RNA sequence: UAAUUGCGAUAACGAACGAGACCUUAACCUACUAAAUAGUGGUGCUAGCAUUUGCUGGUUAUCCACUUCUUAGAGGGACUAUCGGUUUCAAGCCGAUGGAAGUUUGAGGCAAUAACAGGUCUGUGAUGCCCUUAGACGUUCUGGGCCGCACGCGCGCUACACUGACGGAGCCAGCGAGUCUAACCUUGGCCGAGAGGUCUUGGUAAUCUUGUGAAACUCCGUCGUGCUGGGGAUAGAGCAUUGUA
């Protein structure tokens, strides 16, 4: 169901690992930011990655994470 | 001036046209009007929503669709959204938008998902079967 | 007396449309060159070509099937312009499709 | 009301279908690749693609003229409408049918199978594709039946966006023992495609960040 | 003072036309009525034993003015009945042509419909006259 | 969780195929803006409930405008997006929501390595082997049978009105179908209760057939308690069409 694969988590990690301090919690703003930055050929992944990125941002804002 | 606005869609067996040009109040869908229609068989859908807005409501709205469509119940389900559009648009762009929004909030729970986009269709038929999802019976030995 | 009126319907054979957009841009430019009134292109519904067949040389075993379709589209455009400019598309800047087909079509 | 078009839009298909079938049947020794046709006013712009164009050209009138006359009489055109002329091939080692016919000749001339089999795939990988494989069915000994195969690089199969850059070449050979069938599906690089979707759906890339800025108060200078 | 924009009713209009044309007797029926089965797809012939010709005349008159053109094939296919085709799935089949041909000829003899371009025939200038003055006001005062 | 989908201490590390990602279709924008094929308005207006120029037939270079009636030719489509519960509190999962949607937004296509003595020498004009090749198992013309039936087996239509018909009201919308080596669609006129002879826009299809003109369903009267508008197996006469037959 609502479960994620390898490449989406990998992209989220590699995305925050060079653009931590930007990309506000708003999902649409995260969408526009990732569109400006990367070139995701899978146009559905272009919107799917944003949810996981903002979720991980909420996690780090609440507190530190593993790894 | 404005030549033509855009809006159209597909009912279960009818279609829509942005032919709502300038008029002077009267409303007629050329097949089931308000004035001289007389079905007197299934009028619950028109008795329901026309309560506390006004009965005449003929000021400057006129649904004037040249073409037409429908079936046996697509027509009742089409005049349903037609009167919904008529009621909301009579108060939006003519009577005060305060009246429109208060009437809408009063009529919140009466649009039975009438604001959704057109995505309600049946399914195609799967091969190797009689009906849509149904499959042919096997020949065990 | 040059610069006449015809309202001619000209045909063309292809499937894509970017050539049609290029042709419309070019004819709009050449019409603006000497203040000529434009005309819009043709537009039609799509199409589908269903060919239901089996997926086997002999019909034993399972009962699978197969279908496929196409979307080829010859077009024809209704331009109001004279012959000297009608005949210019096939001459000036030759590319795949950007041409003109001689035909009479005004009645 | 003058109403017919599927009678001819499919004729356009079956035309080059039959033509390229005939070309695959006839142009064996060349190492055939394919065709490409465009319709124009009174000149069907037809091109064939070949790797040994000198052979099929002959002495400017040994083969091309008679091919044009064949295609002429096939339909009763006006001699002068059709224009049959060859064209050099780019990425010669990438034509799957070309490599298939090559391996066919390398088998029929009386050479060991596996040697040339891994030789040709090494050659095309040296030419610089993404990956390729090879499989051969039938028998290679006084035996029952087997299917030998091997590959290198990387291969993908399958979905919708494989068909664009994956090739297909399934061919036969009629030897003294029995009919054998070889299949090759070379996968070319996605970046150098230059046509259609470049990157894979699985693929993904992220550009680099910006530059850094120290504190830098507004202004204290002489100007 | 005439016909409105869209004044219409169904079974009352049908019965009114029937009972009005009954006491006139100017239809001049052919004579082979009450032997036919109404179609090549009927289960049994009519049972009234006196009528239905008038009813079909009233029916076709109840939309000669509702629609622009008309067609004998369309009028037959409107009620091309379902055949009880033995041990078989039922199927619709076109109505009888002779009944519609004759009722149309009788209506034309009365002078309701007339040959006209843009397809076959059309409601006549007598139809214009009767929706203007006589039939419009007659139906108004009758209902 | 749909899963070798992820979390995870981990003699494992780093990669591939499958999964997935992907394509098709049901999807909105008051648009980039489109088509005398749906056709649109003020139709200048003309014959049609009046001191209600808007339409009914339409003015075949009727206006400035053309998509507003199909469409993608495109592009943005809109994702766990917020609260609760819930587990190293991280994977993930159920309710409340405003709303195109909330098993993966529905369904279809696309398919891993290794195999089966699985089907197909009757798609081959693709073949190894043997057989036949002049009294032919090659090919061609006339006629029968492959529909024959003492007996079993496996799909599928009709049937046990009472929840079943006759005259009528919806014929409107839906994926298709139709030729310069000429036979496909049928419009209104005539006698036609199955065909037939008319002249029509018809052979480079939103234009003509079909304005994609079905039955299912209900009431005004007639139809009843069975073997009556439940039955139609099995047979006998007649009117006909297609095709050399």
């Amino acid at each position: 169901g609502r479960v994620r694969t390898k490449t989406v988590k990998r992209a989220s990690k590699a995305l925050i690992e060079r653009y931590y301090p930007k990309l506000t919690l708003d999902f649409q703003t995260n969408k526009r930011l990732c569109d400006e930055i990367a070139t995701i050929q899978s146009k559905r992944l272009r919107n799917k990655i944003a949810g996981y990125t903002t979720h991980l941002m909420k996690r780090i804002q609440k507190g530190p994470v593993r790894g | 001036a404005v030549p033509s606005v855009q809006t159209f869609g597909k009912k279960k067996s009818a279609t829509a046209v942005a032919h709502v040009k300038a008029g002077k109040g009267l409303i007629k869908v050329n097949g089931s009007p308000i004035t001289l229609v007389e079905p007197e068989i299934l009028r619950f859908k028109v008795y329901e929503p026309l309560l506390l807005v006004g009965l005449d409501k003929f000021s400057n709205i006129d649904i004037r669709v040249r073409v037409t469509g429908g079936g046996h119940v697509s027509q009742v389900y089409a005049i349903r959204q037609a009167i919904a559009k008529g009621l909301v648009a009579y108060h939006q762009k003519y009577v005060d938008e305060q009246s429109k929004n208060e009437l809408k909030k009063a009529f919140t729970s009466y649009d039975r998902t009438l604001l959704i986009a057109d995505s309600r269709r049946p399914e195609p038929k799967k091969f190797g079967g009689k009906g849509a999802r149904s499959r042919f019976q096997k020949s065990y030995r | 007396q040059q610069q006449q009126i015809i309202k001619i319907r000209i045909t063309l054979t292809s499937t894509k449309v970017k050539q049609l957009e290029n042709v419309s841009s070019n004819i709009v430019k050449n019409a603006e060159q000497h203040n000529l009134v434009k005309k819009g292109p043709v537009r039609l519904p799509t199409k589908v070509l269903k060919i239901s067949t089996r997926k086997t040389p002999n019909g034993e075993g399972s009962k699978t099937w197969e279908t496929y379709e196409m979307r080829i589209h010859k077009r024809y455009i209704d331009l109001e312009a004279p012959v000297q400019i009608v005949k210019r598309i096939t001459q000036i800047t030759i590319e795949p499709g950007v041409d003109v087909e001689v035909v009479v079509a005004s009645n | 009301a003058l109403i017919s078009k599927k009678r001819k839009l499919v004729a356009d298909g079956v035309f080059y279908a039959e033509l390229n079938e005939f070309f695959t049947r006839e142009l064996a020794e060349e190492g055939y690749s394919g065709v490409e046709v465009r319709v124009t006013p009174t000149k069907t712009e037809v091109i064939i693609r070949a790797t040994r164009t000198q052979d099929v050209l002959g002495e400017n009138g040994r083969r091309i003229n008679e091919l044009t006359l064949l295609v002429q009489k096939r339909f009763k055109y006006a001699p002068g409408t059709i224009v049959l002329y060859a064209e050099r091939v780019q990425d010669r080692g990438l034509s799957a049918v070309a490599q298939a016919e090559s391996m066919k000749f390398k088998l029929l001339n009386g050479l060991a199978i596996r040697r040339a089999a891994y030789g040709v795939v090494r050659y095309v990988m040296e030419s610089g594709a993404k990956g390729c494989e090879v499989v051969v069915s039938g028998k290679l000994r006084a035996a029952r039946a087997k299917a030998m195969k091997f590959a290198d690089g990387f291969l993908i199969h399958s979905g919708q966006p494989v068909n664009d850059f994956i090739d297909t070449a399934t061919r036969h050979v009629l030897m003294r023992q029995g009919v054998l069938g070889i299949k090759v599906k070379i996968m070319r690089d996605p970046a150098k495609s230059r046509t259609g979707p470049k990157a894979l759906p699985d693929a993904v890339t992220i550009i680099e960040p910006k530059e850094e800025e120290p504190i830098l108060a507004p202004s204290v200078k002489d100007y | 003072p005439g016909v409105s924009v869209r004044d219409v009713a169904a079974q009352d209009f049908i019965n009114a036309y029937a009972s009005f044309l009954q006491r006139q007797g100017k239809l001049e029926v052919p004579g082979y009525v009450d032997i036919v089965k109404t179609s090549s797809g009927n289960e049994m012939p009519p049972q009234d034993a006196e009528g239905w010709f008038y009813k079909r005349a009233a029916s076709v008159a109840r939309h000669i003015y509702m629609r622009k053109q008309v067609g004998v094939g369309k009028l037959n296919k409107l009620y091309g009945g379902a055949k009880s085709r033995g041990v078989r799935p039922y199927k619709h089949i076109d109505a009888s042509g002779s009944i519609n041909r004759k009722v149309l000829q009788a209506l034309e003899k009365i002078g309701i419909v007339e040959i006209s371009p843009k397809g076959g025939r059309r409601i006549s200038e007598n139809g214009q006259r009767d929706l203007d003055r006589i039939a419009a006001q007659t139906l108004e005062e009758d209902e």
